[PDB]
DNA sequence: GCATCCGTGAGTCCAG
DNA sequence: TATAATGGGAGCTGTCACGGATGC
């Protein structure tokens, strides 16, 4: 068992799904500029399209693995439960996916790259928002967890 | 009121609070004896009440009394009893303890589930009194005092004291703990195996219950002393005697990581 | 609430 | 009456436990007024006192159990049979 | 060796001086190189000009000057002195009535000086003043959290200069002002300022419903004097409304520039937000006897216009980096200087009343102790003044560029929510989104971007190239965030042919929003990707292939690398490793062209073009703050021709001017018998054999012999009851000789202390009688070596009393410092890491023969477990390994820039060039393929790695181009059943080593009040058995072990004494007793007048004090 | 896992009672110098030194083995405490 | 004097007084040493006769904490002061011979 | 006897005085030259106890043969120094003061 | 932990509190640990 | 009955 | 031990969310 960069297998369905998503995004933009749907509905449709596309490329990664590379190290580690879960493998092989602003509002533009391909500096900076938000969330959550544990210990100790 | 190493003096804030109280009380007694007007006596009694308040619970009412040239409030009795640093939480429900150690942990694949790797020198200091008694039983030292004076210098340590220490720890177990201790499996008892080097060796299967890994974690060691403490550790707290989680019931020590991968 | 202010007020009454 | 964990912990009958949890001055003032006696029922009470907790090997159920070998057992049996 | 660099991005400008945020700040603050008449009103000059004249006799400030340092830096570090310069101030005392002038230059004490690298030396310890981010002063408008259609106007001055003012429209309609927690109608303050109902009705009348709420008839009925008295009664109840007192208070609150200071930045921001011009840095003025408004009416007008919905009025993002500014060393030091100066001025005003009102000089009036105390406080005990992190040069260089949101005048940890810790869209190019502490301080401590620099107003600026039409100029414009929000800024990697944009659609940012835009819409362009990240983050190759959470650790751990004796620069560099060695002064360079005259281990002598012969002394084996050795090795030879800026000596952790934080080792990525289970690491004993990861560490020990009321402490070789073997390595005076090895227990400095008066126990009387030897008057107090420490004595320093040049603190006869150095080899428990966040402890050091090895016999060095890669999503290390394999066989290093680097096809090309060397050498040597290589090729084409049917060589090349090789198990000889990634990786030995952290205690020191053991390894303390460990013991049901923790193993005196004696006698441990800390609790409750009674089952009192406290 | 720990848990209605029994018996063995033991010379727990097999110094090991044999009688109110102590000090002096 | 509660560090978790050991109360090692010293002294004193060991216990104050003069110990045992000084000398001499033979009390000389 | 309960109650001034071994009349701590506790101050050996075991202040009684004896010259009882962790003093207020806990 | 009837004297409340608290740091469209504390 | 103020909490161990 | 002197001075701000008293 080893890991080389070639073990992050980009599936051939990715370019197809991405081109389909671009044509759908253009269809939604054309439906917006004609005043049929509002800015809110357009934003929601774009997010939903990219979410379903992300799930599609996940399934494509794992299907290409199962059928054409059943002993691929990433696939083996994920399936056996040794290490890894589908979303991490997706970020390695499929697309990174949607990111969110510091406000929590999700960006319209997803990160189309994978860690095998490499991100753009702009994609990286967009990712940093969520990474920092999660770090601060954890750092503030451990205190509430510990406090709660001590409350429970003091109420149940006898 | 104590003298530190450098001959300087260190004192408690209660002394300054008591001094304030005694000064204002004596001055009130003198002001009453001299029959001072009511405004002066009133101010003095108000300051006396303020001083009693600052002694019992400083900062509770009004501004906290501080030492000269400092913004740090003085530490009253209430501040002593209450709080995370208070007497209860810091010295009563938890204590620093003797016969304990701490070191960096390392994977111990060769260990059995009931074992852990314990550095020699850690065990030498942790079991030091048992080792002195055993060095007295064997001919290594005339008495306890000579044995301790022999262990005091590292170059005076010969190779029979190590075999004596092996005889000492036989059958006994030590407690390994890793902070934070979230559930009762953050402390577990292991039979120690003396190892060269300065690292604690931890069995892989118990890494999950400790949430331990080898990115630089450290663990604390404790030595149960009495035969009662040893019985409790060996029967109840032994790592191989707790295989299931008390929270769910599912196995806690289970094949994982590299193990699952190979199988 | 402020002992100095209160004592100054007591003083200013004479 | 339903109350959350904090208020229920502060309401416990043992004032040593309650004072060692939170609001130490409030607990201690009401307890000192009431003349409260702590019966040392739970764990925190006995841990503060440095006593042997009433659980596990300290439980009154298992605490007084004795061990004796059949040789000494029968020896004392015959010693008490002759009195 | 060949260094092949990648990337097509051309940086039009180099990185700024990396320590300039410290250097230029302090330089502008002190103005010591400016002749006093040409000094601007800033820094120390501004502090003096603000404090003076002292009006009450009138004492006035003319000028100041700074002298030369009484001692050089090395002397300061040696003697525990502060590197500082004497500050003199020329003041003239003028009697306004007499006309008499008495003018004098008074000495105000010493001001600490910044060294070349941007640090300070305080009491011999190197320290760094960390910049502090905070809200910029000014006028902000934020949505009222209660009422959605209403807003709050905040007027915020500089910290510790005046109060915050809150303007709010209450539900009842009247406008309210909040100052010092007190609220009142703003109409009253407007009436004090001279406004009348006419001026307000015309100025604000455009907005109908609000001005009617503003109107208060009784306020306009009374003239400004009555409104002033009324406002003084509203603000200060109980204080008699004396009109002079009211003018004084309102002036000192709003209009006094001495008590109320908006920033110069705050002034500019108010002028820019409200569209007005400020005559000064105050909210109003006292002119011609009355009050004249400056700020209030424009802010009220903006508030009303924002409430009505008038276009052009916006709420303010308070986390925008245009509303958040940095206070650097100069500003904070100037603040503390200003405080000390104001206290000195209070002392002066107090002196201008007492004594003789006629005979007074500026020397008699000024007391500098307040100023000396304030500066001493700021530098010694402040939170922003930190012990310098100089583990390696990068540690300090990054330390100086730290940005703290904490400290005095800033956030506490509970005051900081998500908004502060967040990465703002304006951190792009200014504050690094990666490098931040991991833990509770995340988002508070941050680091400065690479191309970023802080301007004179305190806002961080980033450079951008101007783009006119489709042509990208080479001129760079440094913008703040607010100015950046105006333009459309394309990305630095956008295609270019010449200076013209070569793409039909470019990626750009409008207010941080990413957008696809035509080259005609492009107003500016990024300088380089480097500008988005910090310096440490820029040292991570293939950073675009690493998840941010692991890149954070890579950055933060490069700070922790230990300088190694054979340290080398990585095979895959980013291009910043040379400039980092340059800007922090680790390495020594040539000032001008010339020829090398002399090369020693101790100095390098260069003869320049000028003909002058310059000698550079080399720092050799000097202990840093953290114990890592600082030492410069000469890299030139006698007679060598050098140019300007050429390297002369390599500093610590550098190789030929490149930053060398670790070593390049041959790594294989595979499981190995569980010895790399869960991030542990397996290493080859060959690493110890060739002294890789071996580092030098020096520890300083110190001892004082002082005067006692019982007699002198003497440092002597004569020590009671000690063998000659124990005193072997001590000289005549008692200090250890240089060069002698010391082990735990050995004596460094012998010392005798007179025993305290003690009546000998009758046992000692009979014992003394038996042996006939008298009891000595002194006692052994010698300084020994702590457990687990030791090494070679490399230096000793002795300082006596009465010898020239030295004076100790009162009572101290002599002080001896012993320096002990050690060569630490790598060992089990030491922590390694790479630049990608892969970190772990060494768990197994195997002999070379067990090590997995290449078919040609080459064993690998490190074995990393692949299971750490997929969860962590840091693939950059994989690419580093591939390129490192190629560079291992081609014998060359690389420069792969961040976000514009070596991409996969080029790495494949280099891998093929490498495979030719790897295999054609074998084929020419007369060797074919191995049988086991055929078996591995079989199992590999079963994996789909190689195409079936090709020759063995072609398939081995197909594997090599994937970075995988055939690997033989040294234990069996049988190969690993699959092809394995092997290549060269850069790995660093971090500062966390088992020798430092291992600790054990049986019994030892106890604390005074609680009688519990101490804590810390240095105090031989015990481990803390906290609340949660007690929970664990209770949940296990182990009552007796818990009772041991509570009583025998701590805090029970009788119990622990009896326990130790029982154990050394072989007896079982006794029943525990009452904990001493419970007795402390009982007595401390009695001190609170609460009676605590321990009762038995008959409710009868039980005495746990055993009759000692009962009469 | 301690030898036969499953059978040892089978013997008792509560594991903590087993712990108490083991600890009290180990104190008995330590006090009387192991010469009150119920083990036959071939059942004695051994320990490998550099010299050879010697008797296991660990009284807890001894106690658990003795418990496995079945020759020990445990329970509550089997004998007054002073009578037990004195009869054991008569059978096995110190 | 300086305050024992002087904060160490930028957190509120440590006080100066927490780094100051207690030098007054004897450590468990010291108490063990003193107890073993008393036990070895009584072991070596039982090698004498009860009368001469008693003269030594009265002379050096191991009984009652007071050191009795020769006239008092002689008036206690009925003998003359020179007789009690002589039996004290012979008891000390037998003790010195026992000590040179056994070497048990040397380690307590520190 | 074995402790089975713990009671907490208010303390009368009589109980406070029955705990007290003496009144602290002077704010002084220890002498600036001899470094010994000042009389009637916060560290007075006459109130709280002896600094060294079984030894009075001036050194007239230095062993356990006198225990419970109070030295006539210096006023110190000869007992174990540990009692300085136990024995309480008191202060007689000229005017009654409210215990802030029962007010605030 | 033993898949058998609990032994009399087991400190159940502490085990319960630890069992509830230990996964707390993992609780993350979802209300999560704030909801746990609300309850 | 509903605002508004005051007071009290806000994870563990290590190392400095 | 005697000219006359007669009301202070420093503040310090970016939580947050409960419980429980005290204000219309
Ligand atoms: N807060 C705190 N600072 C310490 C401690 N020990 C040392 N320091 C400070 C003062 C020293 O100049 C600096 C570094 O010393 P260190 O390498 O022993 O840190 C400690 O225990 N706590
Ligand atoms: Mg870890
Ligand atoms: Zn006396």
């Amino acid at each position: 068992i080893t890991i080389g960069i070639d073990d992050a297998v980009i599936p051939e369905e990715k370019k197809q799904y991405l081109e389909e998503a671009d044509r759908k995004l253009l269809q939604i933009e054309q439906a917006y500029e004609m005043g049929f749907l509002t800015d809110r509905e357009r934003y929601d449709q774009i997010l939903q399209l990219w979410t379903e596309t992300t799930e599609k490329v996940t399934q494509a990664v794992f299907k290409n693995f199962e059928e054409n590379y059943p002993f691929n190290p990433l696939y083996v580690m994920a399936q056996s439960g040794a290490r890894g879960n589908p979303q991490q493998i997706r970020q390695l092989c499929g697309l990174r996916g949607l990111m969110q602003k510091p406000s929590g509002e999700t960006f319209e533009v997803p990160v189309r790259s994978s860690f095998r391909e490499g991100l753009t500096v702009l994609e990286y900076f967009i990712s940093s928002h969520g990474a920092r938000k999660g770090g601060a969330d954890t750092a503030l959550r451990t205190a509430d967890s510990g406090y709660l544990t001590r409350k429970l210990v003091d109420v149940t100790h006898e | 009121m104590v003298q530190v190493d450098g001959g300087r003096f260190a004192t408690s804030d209660l002394n300054d609070l008591y001094r304030r109280l005694i000064n204002r009380n004596n001055r009130l007694k003198k002001l009453l004896a001299q029959g001072a007007p009511e405004i002066i006596i009133r101010n003095e009694k108000r300051m006396l009440q303020e001083a009693v308040d600052a002694l019992l619970d400083n900062g509770r009412r009004g501004a906290p009394v501080t030492n000269p040239g400092s913004d740090r409030p003085l530490r009253s009795l209430t501040d002593i009893l209450s709080g995370k640093q208070g007497r209860f939480r810091q010295n009563l429900l938890g204590k620093r303890v003797d016969y304990s150690g701490r070191s960096v942990i390392v994977v111990g694949p060769q260990l059995k589930l009931h074992q852990c790797g314990l550095p020699k020198r850690m065990a030498l200091e942790l079991f030091k009194p048992f080792l002195l008694k055993k060095m007295e039983e064997k001919g290594i030292a005339p008495n306890v005092k000579a044995a301790r004076r022999m262990l005091e210098r590292q170059r005076d340590i010969k190779d029979e004291v190590w075999d004596a220490l092996e005889e000492v720890i036989h059958g006994k177990v030590v407690l390994l703990n890793r902070a934070p201790t979230l559930h009762r499996l953050g402390i577990q008892a292991f039979q120690p195996v003396l190892v060269e080097g300065q690292s604690i060796q931890l069995h892989p299967l118990v890494c999950e219950a400790f949430n331990a890994d080898f990115d630089g974690d450290q663990m604390a060691v404790h030595v149960p002393l009495s035969s009662f403490a040893q019985a409790e550790a060996r029967i109840q707290m032994l790592s191989a005697h707790n295989l299931l989680s008390p929270a769910s019931g599912e196995p806690l020590a289970k094949p994982s990581r590299d193990i699952i991968l190979g199988l | 609430s402020d002992p100095v202010r209160q004592y100054l007020h007591e003083i200013g009454q004479v | 009456l339903l109350m959350g964990v904090t208020k229920s912990a502060l309401s416990t009958k043992s004032w040593l436990s309650a004072a060692s949890f939170q609001n130490t001055t409030h607990v201690l003032t009401e307890a000192a007024i009431a003349g409260k006696k702590d019966e040392l029922i739970g764990l925190k009470e006995n841990v503060i006192l440095g006593r042997l907790i009433p659980a596990g090997t300290g439980s009154d159920f298992v605490r007084f159990t004795q061990v004796v070998d059949q040789k000494t057992l029968k020896a004392i049996e015959e010693a008490r049979k002759e009195a | 060796m060949e260094i092949k660099r990648f990337g097509r991005i051309r940086e039009v400008i180099p990185l700024p001086p990396l320590t300039e945020i410290q250097v230029e700040s302090y330089r502008r603050a002190l103005q010591a190189d400016v002749p006093p008449e040409k000094r601007e009103n800033v820094g120390i000059q501004a502090a003096f000009r603000e404090t003076f004249p002292i009006e009450e006799l009138v004492l006035d400030f003319l000028e100041y000057r700074l002298g030369e340092p009484p001692f050089p830096q090395d002397e300061c570090r040696e003697k525990d002195l502060t590197y500082q310069a004497p500050l003199y101030a020329r003041l003239q005392l003028i009697h306004k009535d007499t006309g008499l002038i008495k003018e004098d230059e008074v000495f105000l004490g010493h001001i600490p000086l910044m060294t070349e690298d941007g640090s300070f030396i305080i009491n011999g310890a190197d320290r760094v003043i960390v910049s502090q981010i905070h809200r910029s002063p000014g006028v902000y408008f934020t949505p009222d959290p209660a009422r959605p259609g209403r807003y709050i106007a905040s007027i915020i001055p500089l910290p510790k200069r005046g109060p915050w003012i809150d303007l709010e429209v209450e539900p009842n309609g009247v406008v309210s002002m909040k100052v010092n927690k007190r609220k009142f109608p703003l109409v009253l303050l407007l009436r004090v300022l001279g406004y009348d109902q006419e001026t307000l009705a015309r100025e604000l009348g455009a907005y109908g419903e609000l001005v009617q709420g503003l109107m208060d008839e009784s306020v306009f009925a009374m003239r400004p004097e009555e409104a002033l008295i009324r406002l003084f009664t509203l603000l200060r109840p109980g204080d008699p409304p004396k009109r002079d007192k009211a003018v004084a208070y309102v002036y000192g609150l709003i209009a006094d520039p001495r008590r109320y200071d908006l920033g110069e930045a705050g002034r500019y921001k108010a002028e820019e937000k409200l569209g007005i011009r400020l005559s000064g840095r105050t909210l109003a003025r006292f002119e011609d006897g009355e009050f004249k408004d400056e700020v209030f009416l424009p802010t009220l007008r903006y508030l009303f216009a924002l409430t009505a919905g008038v276009p052009g009025h916006e709420v303010d993002d308070i986390d925008h980096l245009g509303n958040r500014r940095i206070r650097t060393v100069g500003e904070l030091m100037t603040d503390q200087f200003r405080v000390g100066l104001a206290r000195l001025a209070r002392g002066v005003r107090e002196r201008m009343l007492m004594g003789s009102e006629d005979s007074l000089t500026p020397a008699k009036l000024v007391n500098s102790r307040p100023l000396e105390a304030a500066i001493r406080e700021f530098f010694s005990r402040s939170q922003l003044s930190q012990f310098k992190d100089e583990t390696n040069p990068l540690s300090s260089l990054r330390h100086k560029r730290r940005i703290s949101a904490l400290g005095p005048g800033g956030l506490t940890r509970e005051r900081a929510g998500f908004d502060v810790r967040d990465v703002h869209r304006t951190h792009y190019g200014r504050i690094c989104p990666v490098e931040t502490p991991e833990g509770a301080n995340i988002g508070l401590i941050t680091s400065l971007a690479a191309y970023a620099r802080v301007d004179e107003l305190g806002f961080i600026r980033t450079p951008y190239r101007r783009v006119v039409g489709g042509v990208v100029t080479d001129e760079v414009v440094y913008m703040t965030a607010t100015e950046e929000d105006r333009y459309t800024i394309a990305q630095a990697n956008t295609p270019l042919e010449g200076n013209r944009i070569a793409a039909e659609r470019v990626v750009a940012r409008r207010k941080g929003e990413p957008v696809i835009v035509s080259p005609e819409e492009v107003e500016f362009m990024d300088v380089s990707p480097k500008q988005v990240f910090s310096v440490n983050t820029n040292l991570i190759p293939f950073l675009e292939h690493d998840d941010a959470n692991r890149a954070l650790m890579g950055s933060n751990m490069q700070t922790q690398a230990v300088p190694l004796i054979r340290a080398q620069a990585p095979v895959v560099m980013t291009g910043l490793e040379e400039r980092v060695v340059r800007d922090s002064l680790a390495a020594l360079y040539a000032e001008e062209d010339g020829e090398v005259a002399k090369v020693d281990g101790n100095r390098i002598v260069v003869r320049y073009e000028d003909g002058r012969l310059v000698e550079y002394p080399l720092r050799r084996f000097y202990r840093s703050n953290q114990g890592t050795a600082l030492d410069q090795r000469p890299r030139v030879v006698v007679g060598q021709r050098v140019r300007k800026g050429d390297l002369l000596a390599d500093g610590p952790a550098s190789e030929n001017g490149f930053l060398a934080l670790g070593q390049n080792v041959l790594v294989a990525i595979m499981p190995f018998d569980g010895y790399n289970f869960e991030d542990a690491i397996v290493i080859s004993e060959e690493l110890l054999k060739r002294d890789f990861y071996t580092s030098i560490h020096i520890e300083r020990y110190e001892i004082e012999a002082r005067d006692t009321k019982l007699g002198p402490e003497r440092i002597t070789r004569d020590i009671p009851h000690l063998s000659e073997a124990a005193l072997r390595d001590l000289d005549e005076e008692g200090v250890v000789r240089i060069g002698a090895e010391v082990k735990p227990g050995d004596i460094l400095v012998g010392r005798t202390s007179f025993k305290g008066e003690s009546e000998p126990t009758p046992e000692e009387r009979l014992l003394r009688s038996i042996f006939g030897e008298k009891a000595r008057d002194v006692k052994d107090t010698s300084l020994r070596v702590p457990p687990g420490e030791g090494g070679i004595v490399v230096r000793t320093v002795r300082l006596r009393r009465g010898d020239p040049g030295v004076e100790l603190k009162p009572g101290v006869r002599e002080v001896v410092r012993v320096y002990v150095a050690q060569k630490r080899k790598l060992q089990v428990g030491d922590k390694l890491a790479n630049r990608h966040g892969n970190k772990g402890v060494v768990a197994k050091i195997l002999p070379v023969e067990d090590m997995p090895h290449l078919p040609d016999g080459t064993p690998v060095d490190v074995i990393l477990n692949p299971l750490g890669v997929p969860s962590r999503m840091n693939l950059g290390q994989i690419l580093e390994t591939h390129l490192g394999l190629a560079g291992y066989f081609l014998g060359q290093r690389y420069i792969s820039p961040i976000f514009d680097g070596a991409k996969e096809p080029e790495i494949k090309e280099l891998l093929a060039q490498a495979f030719e060397v790897y295999f054609g050498k074998r084929k020419g040597e007369g060797f074919g393929v191995d049988k086991r290589e055929v078996e591995v090729l079989r199992r590999a084409e079963k994996l789909g790695l190689v195409t079936p049917g090709k020759t063995p060589e072609e398939q081995l090349k197909e594997l090599f181009l994937q970075g995988k090789v055939v690997l033989y198990d040294g234990r069996t000889g049988e190969p690993i059943e699959g092809p394995i990634v092997v290549g060269q990786m850069f790995i660093m030995k971090l500062y966390h080593m088992v020798e430092d952290k291992m600790h054990a205690r049986s019994t030892g020191p106890y604390s005074l009040i609680t009688q519990q053991p101490l804590g810390g390894k240095a105090q031989f303390g015990g481990q803390r058995f906290g609340e949660m460990e007690v929970w664990a013991l209770e949940a296990y049901g182990a009552a007796h072990t818990l009772q041991e923790m509570l009583t025998l193993k701590s805090d029970d005196i009788e119990g622990r004494n009896a326990a130790y004696e029982a154990i050394i006698k072989g007896e079982d441990v006794p029943e525990p007793s009452v904990p001493e800390s419970f007795r402390v609790l009982v007595k401390e409750l009695q001190a609170l007048a609460l009676d605590v009674q321990t009762l038995d089952e008959k409710d009868n009192p039980v005495d746990i004090f055993e009759g000692l406290a009962s009469k | 896992a301690e030898p036969g720990i499953d059978k040892l848990f089978g013997m008792v209605d509560s594991k903590y009672r087993l712990t108490v029994v083991v600890a009290k018996r180990a104190q008995q063995l330590l006090r009387h110098g192991f010469k009150n033991t119920v083990l036959e010379p071939e059942e004695r727990p051994k320990m490998q030194t550099l010299e050879g097999l010697f008797d296991d110094p660990n009284a807890v090991t001894w106690a658990m083995k003795e418990l496995l044999t079945g020759r020990l009688v445990f329970g509550e109110n089997l004998v007054p405490e002073d009578r037990l102590q004195k009869e054991m000090e008569r059978l096995y002096p110190v | 004097p300086v305050s024992l509660e002087t904060p160490i560090g930028d957190e509120k978790d440590s006080f100066y007084g927490d780094f100051i050991p207690d030098e007054h109360l004897p450590s468990p090692v010291d108490a063990a040493t003193q107890s073993l010293l008393s036990e070895e002294l009584e072991k070596a004193l039982s090698k004498l006769s009860e009368r001469e060991a008693m003269v030594l216990k009265l002379r050096k104050g191991l009984i009652d904490g007071r050191e009795h003069t020769l006239e008092e110990v002689g008036a206690f045992f009925g003998v003359t002061r020179e007789r009690i000084r002589q039996i004290e000398n012979k008891a000390l001499r037998k003790l010195k011979y026992h000590e040179s033979r056994t070497r048990k009390l040397r380690d307590f000389l520190d | 006897k074995e402790v089975r309960k713990v009671r907490i109650a208010l303390a009368s001034p009589e109980k406070i005085r029955s705990w007290s071994y003496g009144e602290v009349e002077k704010p002084e701590t220890i002498n600036y030259r001899t470094l010994k506790p000042e009389r009637d101050g916060l560290f007075d050996e006459r109130i709280f106890g002896p600094i060294k075991d079984y030894e009075c202040a001036c050194g007239k009684y230095k062993r356990q043969r006198f225990e419970g004896k109070v030295c006539e010259r210096c006023g110190v009882e000869v007992t174990k120094s540990i009692v300085r962790r136990y024995r309480m003093g008191h202060i007689e207020l000229a005017t009654p003061a409210a215990h802030i806990w029962f007010v605030k | 932990s033993m898949a058998r009837p609990v032994s009399i004297g087991e400190a159940v409340g502490i085990v319960a509190a630890q069992s509830i608290g230990e996964p707390g740091t993992q609780l993350t469209i979802t209300q999560g640990l704030p909801r746990v504390i609300e309850l």
